[PDB]
């Protein structure tokens, strides 16, 4: 069902990597890994258990890339004069999601700096 | 051709209020002081340039300042997206709801950060004098 070293779980699979890099970098590095394969994305599907439980035993088991980049969009701000949001000056590097293993919980933070990663490809 | 106090920029007037308020009150505060006048809205980063500096100068220091960058309270139809699929499952410590931004004297106020509406703020308005 998976390429070796690649756990299985609800037809996706799945692999840890001890590298260290930045949002932006991860995610070319995973699509790199497999074809379909992108920074890990967590559903519920227990995924989260797996993917720390035993996609993740294999892993320093922190902090690892979570491949969704919630950047500041048009779509849900804009001036209270209903001027448009052309010029902004908002951090677009903030946002990055992020799994920190010991809250057990995803958090935000700066896509410039160093994460371990779980790249996911559906089989 | 600005009130006295007032500043002017492109053609419109600009004034620092050093008085705490809410996102909302304070929007409400610049409407009433002139036909359309609202919380300051930064069109480009000459302006930016301009607000940041008005604020250095009339305001006895804060930590953050109110523009009127409002969120329109529309996510359901602004889903973000993993790589890949939509991103509905999620988890983080979304303490409080942060529907509004405000100018941060970190960045000599040049930057916007997220910031929660309730909180109270100094502020800038602004207006066309052309109403």
């Amino acid at each position: 069902n998976c390429l070796p070293d690649w756990s299985v779980y609800e037809g996706y699979c799945y692999k840890v990597f001890k590298e260290r890099m930045n949002w932006a970098d991860a995610e070319k590095f995973c699509t790199k890994q497999h074809k379909d394969g992108h920074l890990v994305s967590f559903r519920n599907s227990k995924e989260v258990d797996f993917v720390i439980s035993l996609a993740f035993p294999m892993l320093k088991n922190d902090l690892v890339w979570i491949g969704l980049t919630d950047y500041w969009r048009d779509c849900n701000w804009e001036w209270s004069d209903g001027a448009q949001l052309d010029y902004k000056a908002w951090d677009n590097e903030r946002h990055c999601f992020i799994y920190k293993n010991t809250d057990n919980q995803w958090t935000r933070r700066d896509c410039t700096w160093t994460f371990s990663f779980v790249c996911k490809c559906p089989a | 051709m600005c009130p006295p106090g007032w500043s002017s920029n492109g053609v419109y007037c600009y004034m620092l209020f050093k008085e705490p308020k809410t996102w909302d009150e304070a929007e409400k505060f610049c409407n009433k002081q002139g036909k359309d006048g609202h919380l300051l809205s930064i069109e480009s980063k000459k302006e930016e340039i301009l607000v940041d500096i008005v604020v250095s100068e009339n305001i006895g220091k804060m930590y953050k300042i109110w523009t009127g960058l409002s969120e329109r309270s529309k996510e359901q139809h602004c889903s973000s997206r993993w790589s890949d699929g939509s991103f509905f499952r999620s988890y983080e410590i979304a303490i409080r709801y942060s529907e509004c931004f405000v100018l941060e004297k970190q960045s000599v106020f040049r930057t916007w950060v997220a910031t929660p509406c309730e909180n109270t703020f100094p502020f800038m308005c602004k207006y066309p004098v052309p109403r």
